[PDB]
Parts: C-alpha cells; sequence; structure tokens
RNA sequence: UUGGCACCUCGAUGUCGGCUCAUCGCAUCCUGGGGCUGUAGUCGGUCCCAAGGGUUGGGCUGUUCGCCCAUUAAAGCGGUACGCGAGCUGGGUUCAGAACGUCGUGAGACAGUUCGGUCCCUAUCCGUCGUGGGCGUAGGAAAUUUGAGAGGAGCUGUCCUUAGUACGAGAGGACCGGGAUGGACAUACCUCUGGUGUACCAGUUGUCGUGCCAACGGCAUAGCUGGGUAGCUAUGUGUGGACGGGAUAAGUGCUGAAAGCAUCUAAGCAUGAAGCCCCCCUCAAGAUGAGAUUUCCCAACUUCGGUUAUAAGAUCCCUCAAAGAUGAUGAGGUUAAUAGGUUCGAGGUGGAAGCAUGGUGACAUGUGGAGCUGACGAAUACUAAUCGAUCGAAGACUUAAU
C-alpha cells in the first residue's frame, strides 16, 4: 500500500490532463451589457 | 386512480355481486369446491382480518378456529370461486387490519354486534 | 412470424377459466408502423423495421427528442408516416407478408400463442459482490472482518494475476433479457394493449419487443 | 417453510407429542418443506404408553404450517402452529386418530387414509 | 423528496424555521437546495391560509413558528395573523404558484448556488 | 506422502486448520456411449471412450484425516507457495504468567500435558470489474444494423404408461418411447404472500412551552406501540437449460483385396456419446480489415485554399428520472406538462375540528368510511425550464470501368 516507485514527470503531467477548470457559463446581460452567469441575476444591475 | 390501462383491461374480472363489509365483521363465504368429481360448496365461517388494494387485486382474510387450531384463508375478493358472501354478523372494532387476535382464544376475542 | 414493438404498463392479474389467478403484464402496442423492408440482395438479410410511438414533427430551434430531428423526418416521410419514437426490425418474420407502410396492430397475437418479450432491465446501480453476483458473504460476529467484499481475487504466484472474468463489484441492470416461452392471454384492439402471462423485464414506461418464440 | 432443526407437534395418538426434524427429504440440498412433504425426526416427548417411544427415527408428514400454502386461485391457507403425522412408510398413519385440522393438499400426495381419518379437511 | 444532508428532526425544524422566517420577510435568501425544498412547505401553508375555517387554522399552526411582527403604527400580529389576514386576500384568485425563484451567483465560503426564495 | 541434497530467499518468502472466491488436470464418483462376463432383465464385477455439468446437512476433535447419524444419482482423486491472511478468523502451534507428571543437586528442561495470552498498512505500477473523454475509420451528421470474434448456459431425480408385458418353477422383473411432476442452480419482475418503509395515518407515557381548559409543538432510539404508500426486496411470482441438425470418440458394421480363403481397411462408405461444431441467451466494425442499409445537409470568398462562418446535427445552460458515485443514458425547456404548486383520484390510516345529545366523572353517540394523506394516475401554465452563448461540411490522389 505504499508507491512501489516513483510517477515520473511524464506519467504525472499525463494523468493530469483531463483536470482542468472549465470557462464559467457566462453570457452578455440584456440590461447592462456585462457579463452575468446564465439563469442567475446580474450581480452589476439586479436583473431578471 | 390506477394506470387507466390496468384498469380497463381488468374491469371485466371484478364482481359486483358482493356485499359491501369491514374488518371485524364475522361472516360465510361460500366457495366451489370442484374436488372429487362434483361442484360442492363449503361454507367457510371467519372473521375479516384485513383487505387490500383495489381492482381485481383486493384481497381479504378470514380468521376461524377449527378444532382450537387458528386457520386463516385470504380470498381475492372478486375470485370467481366464491359464490356468495353473507355478513352474517356486524362488527365495532377500531383498527382497519385485526393482526393482534392471532394471540387471544376463547371470550378474550369477543365482538359488539353494531 | 409475428412482431410488435411495446411498452410496459404494469402488472395486474386476471382470472383463468377454471378460477386460476394468471399473473399479466399490460403492454401498450400503438400505431406500429412498417418503415423499410430489408432484402437479400439490396442489403444482405431479409427482414422489416417497424417504428413506434409518435414524435411530434420537426420544429426549428427543437432542444429535446420530443420532436423530430430532420433526418428522421425523412426516413419516415419515405413510409408516410409520422416521426415515431422506438424503431426496432424483426427477422423472423416473412419480408413478403408486409408493406412498407401498413400498421402492425395488436390483433397480429391470438389468445395462447408463444412469444419471446425482450427489454431492457432496471437499473440498481453500482453494486457489489453479495447482490450483483449472488455472493455468500462472510460471518457478521466471531470477530470478522470480512462482511461483503468478494473473497480471494486469485491464487498466489502461479498467475500472479487475476484471471478475467473474476466477479467483483460495479454497475448492475441497463442489459437486454429475453424470457421465452411466455404467452399472451388477450388481446384488446380497442385500447391497443396485448397482455402477456407471467412478468417482463424493465422499468415501467419501458420498450418490450415481442415476437413468436425461435423454439 | 420447515427446515431441519425444526419442532413441530404431532397431530395423532401415536405416542409422540413432540417432535423435531433432521432432513427434508425430495433432493440433495433440499432445505424446506411445506404441506405434504415427508420429514425424518426424533420424537423428544412420547405419551407413557403408545406405539413410538423417545428417541426413536421416525418418517413422518407436514400435515398443516404457519406459513402456509398459496392454492392456484391466489387463495392462502395459512394456520397458527406446525404439526406432522408418522406414517408407516406406506404413506399410512402409525397412531389410530388424528388430532386437528389438515390441509386439503394431502389430497394430492396419496395420504388419504391422512385425510379420511380427519377432523376438518381443508 | 430531498434530505438537506441533514437529519429528521433537524430537518423538520428548519423546513419550518425556514417557511416562518420567510412570511415574516417576504423573501430570503438561502441556497437552491433548501430553497427547493422549503418551496412546497410555503406553498401549503398559503393554501391552509386560502381557507380560514378554523380546522385549516389550528392544522397550520403546526408548522408555523410563534413569531410576533411590529407593523407600521407600533401594530402587532403573530404569523398566522399575517398568513390568514394579510396573504389570504393576496392571493385569493390565483391558483398556484405563491412563489418564484431567482438563482444567484455561488458564495464565497462555499460554492453553495445562493437563491432567494419570495413570496410572489 | 515420508525422506535425501543444501541450489534462491535469514538488511524477514507469515507455516496449520476453517471462511470467501475459485481455476485447471483426468488415473471418472454420478450422469452419456460401448466390448464383455462365471451377464436370463433388474442385479452387480471388469475394461474402454469419455472432464459438459454436477459432485449434501449434521454430531465428535484446533484438527487435515478418520469414525458416526441422516440423505443423494453421486457424496471422486489431485495440482494451484500442502491455491487464496496488503481478502477474514486465530481454535492448534511457537515469546513473556501459572500449574501438574517426568528429568536435573540447581538455574531450568520436555514438540509431554493444561488455563491465559496486541493479526499493522490511506493501492504507485501490472492485473481485474465497471464507467467517461480524445482521436481514426478521405465530407459533416441522425437513426437501423450484418457478424470476424468473445462470453453464458450445459446437471439430474421420482412417478405413471407401454406391462406385471418380455424374462422368469418361482421370487422377482425393462429395454426402448411417451407422458407427467420435482430437487438443485441461473435469470427477470412486484400482480399475489410477506419484509422494510426516520417528511403517511393512528393510540399512548413523562416532562417543558405556546397565559389558561380544550387543541398542538419540542425532547426522550423515529420516545414507545399498531398499521402502512411508492421504491427497494425473497423466502414470493414467471421463465430457462426444449428441440433439432453437421462432423466424430471407444465401438458396431457394409463391400473388399494384399494373403483366389478369410478379414473393420489399404482404396470408399456407412453408423455411433451429457463429448466437438452449429443450434439457444448476451457483448460485439479500435474486426486500424475500422464493414452494410435508409435518410438529412450542399456556398462563396479564393487570388489559390493550411479559407471564414454556417448547414444537417449537437452542446453550453436550466426543469427532471424509467438512468445514475461523477461524468454518461434517457424524459423536457414557453411554438412547454419536465418538475413544483392547485384540482380530482388511487392506495394507506381509521371516524378530524366545532357543535348538539347523554354521563357526577372517566367517556360515548350523530354530523361524516369523516379528517389527513411522501414518491402512485390524470388535468391545469399558477411558479420555474425567460435571455442568450459555443461547437459543427464544402469533401485527396492513383487506376479501372462510366
Ligand atoms: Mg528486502
Amino acid at each position: 500500500a505504499v508507491p512501489k516507485r516513483r510517477t515520473s514527470k511524464t506519467r504525472k503531467n499525463k494523468r493530469r490532463t483531463h483536470f482542468k477548470i472549465s470557462v464559467p457559463g457566462m453570457t452578455e446581460c440584456p440590461n447592462c451589457g456585462e457579463y452575468k452567469l446564465s439563469h442567475r441575476v446580474c450581480k452589476n444591475c439586479g436583473s431578471y | 386512480t390506477n394506470h387507466k390501462l390496468i384498469e380497463a383491461v381488468t374491469k371485466s374480472q371484478l364482481r359486483t355481486d358482493l356485499p359491501s363489509f369491514r374488518p371485524g365483521d364475522t361472516l360465510r363465504v361460500h366457495v366451489r369446491i370442484i374436488e372429487g368429481t362434483r361442484e360442492r360448496i363449503q361454507v367457510f365461517e371467519g372473521v375479516v382480518i384485513k383487505r387490500r388494494g383495489g381492482g381485481v387485486s383486493e384481497t381479504f382474510t378470514v380468521r376461524k378456529i377449527s378444532s382450537g387450531v387458528g386457520v386463516e384463508r385470504t380470498f381475492p375478493l372478486h375470485t370467481p370461486k366464491i359464490e356468495k358472501i353473507e355478513v352474517k354478523r356486524r362488527g365495532k372494532v377500531r383498527r382497519a387490519k385485526l393482526y393482534y387476535l392471532r394471540s387471544l382464544r376463547g371470550k378474550a376475542a369477543r365482538i359488539q354486534e353494531i | 412470424t409475428k412482431g410488435i414493438l411495446g411498452r410496459k404498463i404494469g402488472m395486474t392479474q386476471v382470472f383463468g377459466e377454471n378460477g386460476e389467478l394468471i399473473p399479466v403484464t399490460v403492454v401498450e402496442a400503438k400505431e406500429n408502423v412498417v418503415l423499410q423492408k430489408k432484402t437479400v440482395e439490396v442489403d444482405g438479410y431479409n427482414a422489416i423495421q417497424v417504428g413506434f410511438e409518435d414524435k411530434k414533427a420537426y420544429k426549428k430551434d427543437a432542444k429535446s427528442n420530443k420532436y423530430a430531428n430532420k433526418p428522421a423526418e425523412g426516413h419516415a416521410k419515405k413510409a408516410d408516416a409520422a416521426p415515431k419514437r422506438f424503431i426496432r426490425e424483426f427477422r423472423n418474420v416473412d419480408v413478403d407478408a408486409y408493406e412498407v407502410g401498413q400498421e402492425v396492430s395488436v390483433d397480429t397475437f391470438v389468445a395462447g400463442d408463444v412469444i419471446d418479450v425482450t427489454g431492457v432491465s432496471k437499473g440498481k446501480g453500482f453494486q457489489g459482490a453479495i447482490k450483483r453476483h449472488g455472493q455468500s458473504r462472510g460471518p457478521m460476529s466471531h470477530g470478522s472482518h470480512f462482511h461483503r467484499a468478494p473473497g480471494s481475487v486469485g491464487m498466489a504466484s502461479d498467475a500472479s494475476r487475476v484471471f478475467k472474468g473474476q466477479k467483483m463489484p460495479g454497475r448492475m441492470g441497463g442489459n437486454t433479457v429475453t424470457v421465452q416461452n411466455l404467452e399472451v392471454v388477450q388481446v384488446d384492439t380497442e385500447n391497443k394493449v396485448i397482455l402477456v402471462k407471467g412478468n417482463v423485464p424493465g422499468p415501467k414506461k419501458g420498450l418490450v419487443e415481442i415476437r413468436t418464440s425461435i423454439k | 417453510m420447515i427446515q431441519q432443526e425444526t419442532r413441530l407437534k404431532v397431530a395423532d395418538n401415536s405416542g409422540a407429542r413432540e417432535v423435531l426434524t433432521i432432513k427434508v427429504l425430495g433432493g440433495s440440498g433440499r432445505k424446506t418443506a411445506n404441506i405434504g412433504d415427508v420429514i425424518v425426526c426424533t420424537v423428544k416427548n412420547a405419551t407413557p404408553g403408545g406405539v413410538v417411544k423417545k428417541g426413536d427415527v421416525v418418517k413422518a408428514v407436514i400435515v398443516r404450517t404457519k406459513s402456509g400454502v398459496r392454492r392456484n386461485d391466489g387463495s392462502y391457507i395459512k394456520f397458527d402452529e406446525n404439526a406432522c403425522v408418522i406414517i408407516r412408510d406406506d404413506k399410512g398413519p402409525r397412531g389410530t386418530r388424528i388430532f386437528g385440522p389438515v390441509a386439503r393438499e394431502l389430497r394430492e400426495g396419496n395420504f388419504m387414509k391422512i385425510v379420511s381419518l380427519a377432523p376438518e379437511v381443508l | 423528496y430531498r434530505k438537506l444532508g441533514r437529519t429528521s428532526d433537524q430537518r423538520k425544524a428548519m423546513l419550518r424555521d425556514l417557511a416562518t422566517s420567510l412570511i415574516i420577510s417576504e423573501r430570503i435568501e438561502t441556497t437552491e437546495a433548501r430553497a427547493k425544498e422549503v418551496r412546497s412547505v410555503v406553498e401549503k401553508l398559503i393554501t391552509l391560509g386560502k381557507k380560514g375555517d378554523l380546522a385549516s387554522r389550528r392544522n397550520a399552526a403546526k408548522t408555523l413558528r410563534n413569531v410576533e411582527i411590529l407593523n407600521e403604527d407600533e401594530t402587532t400580529q403573530t404569523a398566522l395573523q399575517k398568513l390568514f389576514g394579510e396573504i389570504a386576500e393576496r392571493y385569493t384568485e390565483r391558483q398556484g404558484g405563491y412563489t418564484r425563484i431567482l438563482k444567484q451567483g455561488p458564495r464565497r465560503g462555499d460554492g453553495a448556488e445562493s437563491v432567494i426564495i419570495e413570496l410572489v
């Protein structure tokens, strides 16, 4: 139950290929033109 | 209701010649026994213990004492094997299922009429 | 010989001629339409494709499988039919007794046939070795620490490996299963329902492929 | 559902007042039995006298159980106690009477002398 | 239904307390899961309020907490009285709804999708 | 197996039984086919072909083993570090305590007994069971697919009939085939029998609180107790291993010579098993050989495509569950029943509250199968799926026909 050997830099960088953050679901707000998250209330204006 | 197609396809199997009763009523159910080479009738007599979901799937249970040995028969309510059910006498209970009669014998299992 | 696409509605019971309780499943087969007639020289094997249910027609900006897409509208309009939801095909049938565009009706089945119902099982999700594989689990007392896990997965130095097919935890369900030698108790032509003795695979609101026993 | 190491009452005047079972005949690995099934058993309480005496090994038939039986029409017959009757290796009883009700399913198993010498067939 | 990562007694209590607070304030801020679960409770209480018969009053008293509101001009009345005198009239003609929900961005301390559940 | 050798391992290769899980050989325990017999058939014995499947539950010992009690068609023999402890136990054995018998003057000792005696580890790699993303399949897509292969099953009893027939002084007593039911085991499902059902109904104890009686809430394992819907389930319900082909094994032959006879063999040609292949269930074109069918999409700048953005199609995002660890799958996003609410109903519980009557009271009766009712069925846009964004073709050569 211990690592029998090192994980080389190649293996490391390989495993984390799919480890990333997604760009937010952002759309432009119709009253102010600033971006907002879709289905949420704009925090700059306060609309829909 | 239940699903409409379930209720439609099984409406013809429902019996209507049957009376209305409730748990606690003591009654006489008659049954076509096709034993031997004859369709005889055995008048089964008991106390209704419970009954379940509607449709062809309603089933009721009746309890009696044969030789000091409790016997209970569950019957589908709409079984065509029952000729008739007579509520021989009514019964004042306060449950919908009467499981608590499996531990009593004699006057302890008493029921008031109406 | 016969085949119909349907979906499972539930189970009930019917009483038989001699009083017997018959356990039954209600299946709803409606507007089954033939959409093609596969042929040996055109496709290499003779069979017919049946579409079941009814989707809505194409609309611009559809966001769900409720409405047909342009690709499917075309396939169904070549059989002058409405877009359908489930499409399967049958090989046991005689391709020449069917025409591209006919309705397959519940009455194809008479009372007392022998049919095979092929559906998909209900999903149980990720499960362990005792529910998924029927394994006896270990002692629950006498100082045991082996309650439900699977036992040895192999031997020792000989086969210093786990062999393929070792029955271990994972997803259960989502498998095509064919129950065989069921029969139909009644066919109702107005509500469009084929009643089949016994029970069939799948969740309620599923899909079953009834055809004639191959045995 | 009757399996080995299950104590049953005897419903007969064989001598045995109460017995327990060892096997359920009928198949390798057979584990349970219901009305109409034969079991090997050894009495544990005998009457003073009687033909069967305490500590004997005997064939016997189940006549009533608490689990009870489904009948082909969806009718179920259940009972308030397990019970059994000794047999003479010919589907015949060892005693001369038989106490208590009996289930109709014993008619099929050709335990007819058991069904004929019974207070109530059910 | 949902469990909200909490036991039964602690949830029963949280749901009824959150419903009471909503009734007091007419719009509150909380996480999606609990808004989605208080929606039904508050909607059903308002139904108990659209009848106003003593039976429904007594039965709605089960859920609401006992709180006092100081209205304008130092007028005081409790949550039951509000429900049955100021909210029954507002929704006498509407046959559902009674509430809306406006998703908001994630909070800072967690990634919880805060929302505002308001009486419509 | 008991050994012999001392070749790897003492900077550690946990050793015996049992549990869980098996897997493989066949010198086969049962089942299938046969030659036989000092085989009349049932009986048994012997040998051959056969490994597809199957090959119990207990009492006694730490025991393997063995004996015994009941069964079964049978209760097979072995390999796998005397399979398997980073899967489990720790009874035996092998630490320190103690004690008896024996040996020793003694400290102590005995593979002589006896009672007691800490089983650690968050899985990196290969392996294995599931489940995603990328890319390739000479355009981009939606659906239906053949099957190269691969996996799973594969067991068998009793009764009746033929038939009390053959065969039998008798006593006993089918072969075949043809019916009917089981055991075990695998699957699917909740209609029935039950189980559970911690946001359903009801009764009840102590105590605190909404001033107060009545009503109700908090806590006491959900305080307890009786029920119980959906879901999930077996012990419950169906289903399955049914036929039937093709090639064979031991074996049985036919015609037939070397060797004018013979003779199963050499030519050839027959028959013959739970065995082989197909047949039956499931997965399967990453089957880089990347397959097939139907449909959908089809322009216009180039200054020469190493080209935008768009089709057809999806996704982002959001309401969800017949699906689910997550992601996937599937039902839906206003041109909308996807979920919540509202209305009606199924099922469950069992006679709500307030009244009036009767009782000293504890209570009872009518209103009124009333009241309540989580997932279950239907209708209804009342509330939320409002707005928007992103990805995604323009189809290579060569040769032959056209
Ligand atoms: Mg080392």
